[PDB]
């Protein structure tokens, strides 16, 4: 848990405005999801995240 | 003769059966009597009482049934609006059952006419008083009086055949006779007597009302009088089917006059032809199949199969007038019988297994082992292959990729052999509408439609395996060696093998019952949804049509999450919103029940009888404490007797949660 | 210093009074008469009632029910008056703290039912005493089973005879015990 | 993102991303390193719990064993 | 049980002339005609329905495929043969299951081989 | 293989024999009951653990008591038709 | 980039569950084909009896398996419990301490641990 919240993570960016923000569990790696498009897990082009 | 009938042995419970003369000793010995109340085969005496209790029950039951009928006729005669409702049928619901104003009770009855409130019926007989031109108050009086008279006769035949009948009685055994006086007689003989009762009395009436008069100079012309309407006055030439009424949105009755009396005729004829015809091949299943248990099978699985195309020809094959649309009509209809239909298959199935037991099989329980593997096979190949085409597109639409799933807008699995299959009904290239409500238009079936087709066809494979399963592994198997000794119906042979917990064939009927359940639970889904998505619905001006779902089927039914929330989630909402309005407060209640009885199932269903003996025992010490002995031994629930609660219980309350969930959505949309 | 916003909402009593012991004096409870949601419950009930009403003919039975329905709403309204009900949700509630003076208290039904109740197991110990027969229990004798219903009136004081001259329980070493638990 | 749930789009909860890359790769070398000596030392544990005590030892391994002196004081202390 | 299906002449000359059970046929030839067979059909679920079945490839997505499911299959075949370990393949006097082992492993070359032949002719036509 | 134990307080039925079947139990000669037999299992290598001989057993608790290894089954416990382990 | 660790799960992801659960699985359904194959669960094993006979030779666990263990002097118990015996018998009983223990010692049960006969 203490590394994917140092790799995978926001905590860094969450610890200045905890309130609206949201916390990081970890990345999503899955060949299973669309290689186009965006899913509704990622900011556009960046990569996909899990609260 | 009559002498021996004597009420010495109406306070000698559990008479009937030598294995409960020994006396109430524990609590088993209740269940035990109600269990064999109707097993005439086990009881006491010689065959020809076996014959007698079976042909004075039937008639006994006749007599109940007759009763049945006669109360809804004094219902409707009495105890309804059906007077406003011949007057408008489309803006009056049915009605023929108030509630009393007790406790807020008159919460229920809701607002059907301007002079009635009360609960709107949806078994469909104000439908059928119009069709037998049934007018006045009277012809409902006289109809009432006959079916209570038919009771007492009924009643009194029971009565009168359990002394008439005796030792040397073989009319039941005659089957020849019983097949051609049946045929004949019945099929034959009274469908030209009910044409001629349509060609006498519905076309002198029916019309006259389509012609609007409503009045029809009250008795002046409705009180027949009127041989100058001809026989077929308005069949408009046509086909039967093609053009429906334009009033009634039916069939025309003088089509249903004729096709009664040329069934009639063909059944004559067929009486007729049965004197030589093919025969001796079917002789094996002639002389194996002379047994109670047999024809019951039999005739349970016909009246079954005939109960199931009840239900699909009764909605969109529209022969009722003001029928097509009364929604909630049209869908208790088809539900109804469906639900008979399944619960009579495995009726059949079960006395199959219990002839088998009794008598002889034949000869295609020796190769039962490929019979019932392939059946295995088969229903692993389209249970893997249905529903997860259900698993595949709602996992593909979750992970965002509807390109790839089976959908029309997506790889589409074509119903080939149905939308090749225009043969039925083959109508015109529109749709029929009666009064801002959709007659009849043709379902445009889709990959959903085959989809959950196949779905069907699973279920219905998977209910056939339990069933054949337990008919030909009922005397022996590799298992156990001597299961012909252990009866038809025993909770195991014992925890050794592995263990033999339900191997008779009466838990797999217990099976059977969870699986046709959930067979037809989808069917009722599928109609439910596919009805108000595809048929039913309003309509504007401008040929468009606005249908109760919005179309959602072929766009949600692809996947089981459209079934939760388009189907069981938004469609519920009538139904889970429903307290304190006035009509729906019991379809809500009863909601809530049906949910509590099916949970309460899962208590007999998941738990053995050995915990409940001991808790059992636990509070009896306390009972023996305080000077209170039950002398009739307080046992738990046998394990057979608690797995049949368990099923009744579960069956009971799913079907009253999806009746609840269906009929007040229904109620409300109408 | 507001015990409201201290607690997150809820207020306490901040006063040790035995006069603040009764029910009537929580400040989460008003009489009913003069509390607004309970005005409002009962005008809404009389309100969709009578819109129910005015769908139907004026001469029909129908509509002199719903009269009736609605004469038993508001006799509903005005005999819960003196029931105590929450500031916040208008329904009355029931006193389970013993009161024996208040209205809907627990105190009179627990009373009744426990009177009939014990009367219900006396008659049934009575039979199945003066009954020590399985063919007794499937076959009632009436006579005898309708004695000791009517017998049973004065369990309170006949039950409590029995236990004070040991006649209601019987020693452990009488009855089975249960299963065993050990030997070797 | 695509929000779901009520809250989250009527409040204007985020979900911040760092630009920045985290753990750099060597970081996460370290991190293996450690992780695979973990794995050596669980794979052993397992092997040696797989197969147990062996009481024969006295006959063929060398040594003569010990008792530390604590643990036999342990020993006649009680129990 | 004799059936017609099992017992009769052209389902006997039918099983016996199949790969697995054709007489003369050494074990690897068995091997490579199975797997020729197999790796030849099992390009087609892939490349077409398959998740990249519109991409101006979509047929060495299902040749990779393919082969990947030919070598599972064999890897599960050799599981077979060094667990059950039959022995109605092996000549006299060898290390059993050496003749299960090697009809295996042609069966992985034999569905290379049928799974690029496949390939080769939708690529070609 | 599961282990069928007789006790003492046996009477002889021999119902216990009588339902067994796999012809795992027999009838021996003794000296504490007026029946002057008592029961045996000699065989109960074929002892499928049907526990008929229990449901047979008429005395206030079971003379005859079966107990389940599950643990230790052979293809003569199991019933095995199919399959065979010899 | 806030990416860039992508390149560690484009290997591990696959890896760990799809490599290592296959080889895992096949392990297993190998070693359930050893004859040593669960060994502490599964009765009659090679390596039961091995471990079995283990302890039975260390001086410690010799007599561990008997119920009886521990009488420090059996013979001063076997000669106390013949000598409250005799006082004890009944009239001309012709029973002996020694031989009634070695009757009530000896039972037939033939069908128990049978396992300890193919490792
Ligand atoms: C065909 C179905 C399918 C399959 C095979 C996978 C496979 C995978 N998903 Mg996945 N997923 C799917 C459908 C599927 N998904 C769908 C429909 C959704 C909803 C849109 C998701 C949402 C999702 C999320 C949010 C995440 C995954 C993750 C993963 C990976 C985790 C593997 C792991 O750690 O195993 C461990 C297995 C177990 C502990 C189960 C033991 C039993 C794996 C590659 C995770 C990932 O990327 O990991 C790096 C992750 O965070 N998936
Ligand atoms: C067998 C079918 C059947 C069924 C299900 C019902 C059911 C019902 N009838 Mg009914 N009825 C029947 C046959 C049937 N009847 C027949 C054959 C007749 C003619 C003799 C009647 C004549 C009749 C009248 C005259 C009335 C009912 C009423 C009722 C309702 C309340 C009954 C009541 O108060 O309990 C009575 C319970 C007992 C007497 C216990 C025994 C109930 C829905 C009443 C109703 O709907 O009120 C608005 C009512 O007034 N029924
Ligand atoms: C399905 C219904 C059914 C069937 C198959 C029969 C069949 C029979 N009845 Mg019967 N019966 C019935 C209903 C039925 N009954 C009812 C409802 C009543 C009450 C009115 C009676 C009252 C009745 C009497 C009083 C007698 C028969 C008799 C008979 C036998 C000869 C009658 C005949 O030719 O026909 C025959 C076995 C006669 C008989 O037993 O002949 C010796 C006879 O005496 N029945
Ligand atoms: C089987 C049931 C049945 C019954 C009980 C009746 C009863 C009746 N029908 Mg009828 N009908 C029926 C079926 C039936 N119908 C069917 C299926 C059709 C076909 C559409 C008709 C068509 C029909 C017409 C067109 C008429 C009737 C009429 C009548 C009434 C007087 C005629 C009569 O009784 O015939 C008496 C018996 C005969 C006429 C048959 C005699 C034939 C002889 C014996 C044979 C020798 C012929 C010779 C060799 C040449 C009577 C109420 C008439 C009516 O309106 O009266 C009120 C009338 O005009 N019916
Ligand atoms: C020749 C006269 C005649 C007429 C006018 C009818 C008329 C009718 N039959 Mg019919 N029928 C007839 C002879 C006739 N039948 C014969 C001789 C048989 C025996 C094979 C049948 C067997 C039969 C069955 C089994 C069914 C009908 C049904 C129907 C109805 C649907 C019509 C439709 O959609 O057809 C389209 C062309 C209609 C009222 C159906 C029905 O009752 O729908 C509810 C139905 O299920 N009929
Ligand atoms: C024409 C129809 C018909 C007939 C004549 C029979 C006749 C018979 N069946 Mg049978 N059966 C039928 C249909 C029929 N069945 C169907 C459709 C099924 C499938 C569910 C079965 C399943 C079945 C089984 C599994 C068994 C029988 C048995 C029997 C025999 C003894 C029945 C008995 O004593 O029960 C006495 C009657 C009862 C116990 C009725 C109790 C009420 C039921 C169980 C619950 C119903 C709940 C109700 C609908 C909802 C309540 C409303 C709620 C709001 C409170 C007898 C030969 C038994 C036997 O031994 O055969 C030789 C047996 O084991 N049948
Ligand atoms: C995860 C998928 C997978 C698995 C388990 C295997 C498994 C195997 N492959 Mg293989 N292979 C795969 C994908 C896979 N292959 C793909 C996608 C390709 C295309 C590049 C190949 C190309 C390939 C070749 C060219 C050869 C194998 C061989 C082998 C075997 C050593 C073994 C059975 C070898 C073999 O069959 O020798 C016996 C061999 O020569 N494979
Ligand atoms: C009959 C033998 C044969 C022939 C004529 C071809 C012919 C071709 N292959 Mg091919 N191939 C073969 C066997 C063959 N292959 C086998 C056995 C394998 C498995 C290792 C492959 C794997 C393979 C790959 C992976 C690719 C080709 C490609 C090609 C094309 C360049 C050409 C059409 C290439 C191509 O054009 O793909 C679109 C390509 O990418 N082949
Ligand atoms: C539908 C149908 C059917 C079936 C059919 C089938 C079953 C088919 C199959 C088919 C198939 C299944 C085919 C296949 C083929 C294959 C092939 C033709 C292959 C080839 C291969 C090759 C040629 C290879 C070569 C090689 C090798 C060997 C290695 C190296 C490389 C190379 C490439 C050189 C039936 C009769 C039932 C009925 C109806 C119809
Ligand atoms: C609860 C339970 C019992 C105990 C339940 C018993 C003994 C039911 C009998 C209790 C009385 C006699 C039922 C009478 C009806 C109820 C008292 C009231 C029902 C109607 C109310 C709503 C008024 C079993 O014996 C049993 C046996 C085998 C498998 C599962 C179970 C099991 O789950
Ligand atoms: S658990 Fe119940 S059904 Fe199963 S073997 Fe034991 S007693 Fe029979
Ligand atoms: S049934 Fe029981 S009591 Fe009777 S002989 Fe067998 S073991 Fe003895
Ligand atoms: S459990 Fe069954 S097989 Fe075993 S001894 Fe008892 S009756 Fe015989």
């Amino acid at each position: 848990n203490l590394y994917h919240i140092a790799s995978n993570a926001n905590y860094s960016l969450w610890v200045k405005n905890p309130i609206p923000s949201m916390p990081i569990a970890h990345n999503i790696w899955d060949p299973h999801f669309t290689n186009s498009t965006s899913t509704p897990y990622s900011h556009t082009i960046i990569t996909t995240i899990l609260i | 003769i009559f002498r021996y009938i004597n009420t010495t042995l109406w306070a000698k419970a559990g008479h009937f059966n030598k294995a409960l003369s020994k006396g109430a000793k524990t609590t088993t010995w209740i269940w035990n009597l109600h269990d064999y109340a109707h097993d005439f085969d086990i009881q006491q005496r010689s065959t020809g009482l076996i014959a007698r209790k079976v042909f004075s029950s039937n008639l006994a039951h006749l007599s109940l049934v007759f009763f049945w009928i006669s109360g809804m006729h004094l219902h409707g005669a009495y105890l309804s609006n059906y007077d406003i409702w011949l007057k408008d049928p489309k803006s009056i619901t049915p009605s023929s059952h108030l509630a009393y104003s007790l406790i807020g009770q008159d919460i229920l009855n809701s607002y059907t006419s301007e002079y009635f409130s009360g609960i709107t019926i949806t078994s469909g007989f104000f439908q059928l008083y119009r069709s037998e031109g049934i007018i006045t108050q009277s012809q409902l009086k006289y109809a009432c009086a006959t079916s209570l008279i038919a009771t007492l006769i009924c009643l009194s035949g029971s009565y009168l055949h359990m002394q008439l009948m005796s030792k040397f009685t073989s009319f039941y055994k005659k089957f020849q006779s019983l097949s051609q006086d049946h045929l004949i007689i019945i099929f034959g003989s009274r469908s030209t007597s009910l044409s001629a009762h349509q060609i006498h009395k519905m076309l002198p009436a029916n019309p006259l009302l389509d012609s609007g008069i409503s009045k029809p100079s009250i008795l002046q012309v409705i009180s027949n009088s009127l041989s100058y309407t001809l026989a077929l006055f308005s069949t408009n030439l046509s086909s039967t089917g093609k053009l429906l009424n334009p009033s009634t949105r039916s069939v025309f009755l003088s089509q249903v006059a004729a096709h009664h009396k040329t069934t009639g005729v063909v059944f004559i004829t067929l009486g007729l032809i049965r004197f030589l015809t093919m025969y001796k091949s079917q002789f094996s299943i002639l002389t194996s199949y002379i047994d109670y248990h047999i024809v019951l099978s039999i005739n349970l699985a016909l009246i079954a199969s005939l109960s199931i195309i009840v239900a699909d020809h009764l909605t969109r094959t529209p022969i009722y007038p003001h029928k097509s649309t009364s929604y909630p009509t049209i869908l208790c209809l088809s539900i109804h019988h469906a639900w008979l239909s399944g619960f009579l298959i495995i009726g059949s199935g079960a006395h199959a297994s219990i002839f088998n037991l009794l008598g002889s099989p034949t000869s295609e329980i020796r190769h039962r082992d490929p019979i019932y593997s392939h059946l295995i096979w088969v229903c692993i190949a389209i249970g893997l292959h249905s529903f997860s085409l259900y698993c595949h597109n709602d996992t593909l639409e979750a992970l965002g990729r509807p390109e790839d799933i089976f959908h029309d807008n997506s790889i589409q699995l074509k119903a080939i052999f149905a939308k090749q299959s225009f043969l039925r009904a083959e109508l015109q290239p529109d749709i029929e509408m009666l009064d801002k409500k959709i007659i009849r238009i043709t379902q445009e079936l889709g990959t959903a439609d085959f989809i959950v087709h196949h779905i069907h066809a699973f279920t219905i494979h998977v209910t056939l395996l339990i069933l054949s399963k337990g008919v030909l592994y009922a005397r022996n198997s590799r298992f156990v060696s001597d299961k012909l000794e252990l009866g038809f119906t025993y909770p195991c042979d014992g925890p050794g093998r592995g263990g033999t917990c339900q191997i008779s064939p009466w838990d797999h009927l217990f099976s059977a019952v969870f699986w046709m359940y959930n067979c037809l639970n989808v069917v009722t889904f599928h109609y439910f949804w596919k009805m108000q998505s595809d048929v039913w619905g309003f309509v504007s001006i401008q040929k468009h049509i606005s249908h109760y779902s919005q179309g959602d089927f072929s766009v949600n039914s692809i996947t089981i999450n459209g079934w939760l929330r388009n189907l069981l989630w938004s469609e519920a909402s009538q139904v889970i919103q429903s307290y304190a309005l006035s009509s729906i407060c019991p379809y809500g209640f009863i909601f809530l029940i049906g949910h509590f009885i099916w949970a309460f199932s899962l208590m007999f269903l998941f738990s053995g009888r050995a915990y409940w003996q001991e808790l059992i025992e636990s509070i009896l010490w306390s009972h023996h404490k305080l000077k209170i002995i039950p002398h009739i031994q307080p046992r738990a629930l046998s394990i057979s007797q608690g797995r049949a609660v368990g099923f009744i219980h579960y069956t009971l309350g799913g079907i009253g949660s999806t009746w609840a969930f269906i009929i007040s959505r229904l109620l409300v949309l109408t | 210093a507001k015990p409201l916003e201290m607690f997150g909402g809820v207020d306490i009593d901040l006063e040790d009074t035995p006069a603040h012991w009764t029910i009537k004096a929580s400040p989460v409870l008003e009489p009913c008469k003069d509390n607004k949601k309970f005005h409002k419950k009962l005008k809404d009930e009389l309100y969709k009632v009578k819109k129910n009403q005015q769908k139907f003919a004026e001469g029909s039975a129908a509509y002199a029910r719903f009269n009736k329905k609605i004469k038993m709403i508001e006799l509903r309204e005005t005999a819960y008056g003196d029931r105590l009900c929450g500031k916040k949700d208008g329904l009355p509630r029931t006193i389970a703290t013993g009161e024996w003076n208040v209205r809907g208290s627990a105190m009179w039904p627990a009373a009744i039912f426990l009177y009939i109740a014990g009367w219900i197991g006396w008659a049934g110990r009575s039979y199945l005493i003066r009954t020590n027969d399985a063919a007794k229990e499937i076959n009632i004798d009436v006579p005898l089973a309708v004695t000791c219903m009517a017998s049973g009136f004065s369990w309170p004081v006949a039950a409590w005879q029995e236990i004070v001259n040991g006649e209601m329980a019987v020693p452990n070493d009488q009855i089975h015990n249960g299963g065993p638990w050990n030997q070797s | 993102r695509v929000p779901g749930g009520k809250r989250t789009q009527e409040l204007g909860l985020v979900i911040p991303m760092a630009d920045e890359d985290g753990l750099t790769d060597g970081q996460v070398a370290g991190l293996f390193v450690i992780a695979l000596v973990v794995f050596i030392s669980a794979m052993d544990l397992a092997k040696t719990m797989y197969n147990g005590i062996n009481p024969a030892k006295f006959k063929t391994s060398k040594g003569k064993g010990y008792i530390s002196p604590l643990v036999k004081r342990y020993i006649e202390n009680g129990f | 049980v004799i059936t017609l299906t099992e017992n009769g002449l052209f389902a006997k000359q039918f099983l016996s002339a199949l790969a697995f059970y054709r007489e003369g046929l050494k074990p690897w030839q068995r091997g490579l005609e199975i797997g020729m067979a197999h790796g030849y059909f099992l390009i087609g679920p892939f490349t077409s329905l398959g998740p990249l079945r519109n991409t101006p490839e979509a047929a060495t997505v299902g040749l990779l495929c393919g082969c990947a499911i030919v070598g599972i299959v064999s890897i599960g075949g050799l599981i077979f043969g060094s667990t059950i370990k039959p022995t109605r393949f092996d000549k006299d006097g060898d290390k059993p299951g050496a003749g299960f082992i090697e009809m295996i492993n042609w069966h992985a070359v034999g569905g290379l081989g049928g799974a690029g032949f496949a390939h080769a002719l939708i690529t070609v036509f | 293989s599961h282990a069928v134990k007789i006790y003492d307080t046996c009477i002889g039925c021999t119902l216990c024999v009588r339902a067994c079947p796999t012809d795992v139990l027999e009838m021996v000669p003794a000296s504490i009951n007026a029946a002057k037999q008592v029961a045996s299992s000699p065989r109960v290598e074929d002892c499928v653990g049907c526990k008929r001989c229990e449901t047979a057993c008429p005395t206030d608790f079971l003379s005859i008591r079966v107990y389940l290894q599950d643990n230790e089954e052979t293809q003569y416990s199991l019933g095995l038709d199919l399959v065979d382990w010899s | 980039k806030y990416g860039d660790q992508r390149k560690f799960a484009a290997v591990l992801v696959p890896l760990t569950t799809l490599v290592f659960p296959a080889v895992a699985m096949g392990m297993f359904v190998l070693y359930s084909f050893q004859e040593d194959a669960f060994w502490r669960i599964v009765p009659g094993t090679k390596r039961a009896r091995e471990l079995d006979e283990a302890w039975r030779e260390h001086p410690l666990f010799a007599n561990s398996k008997d119920p009886l263990d521990g009488l420090i002097n059996p013979d001063d118990y076997e000669k106390g419990l013949e000598e409250a015996w005799e006082r004890a018998k009944p009239a001309g009983s012709t029973v002996t301490v020694k031989d009634k223990l070695k009757q009530l010692s000896k039972q037939n049960n033939p069908h128990w641990e049978s396992w300890r006969a193919m490792s």
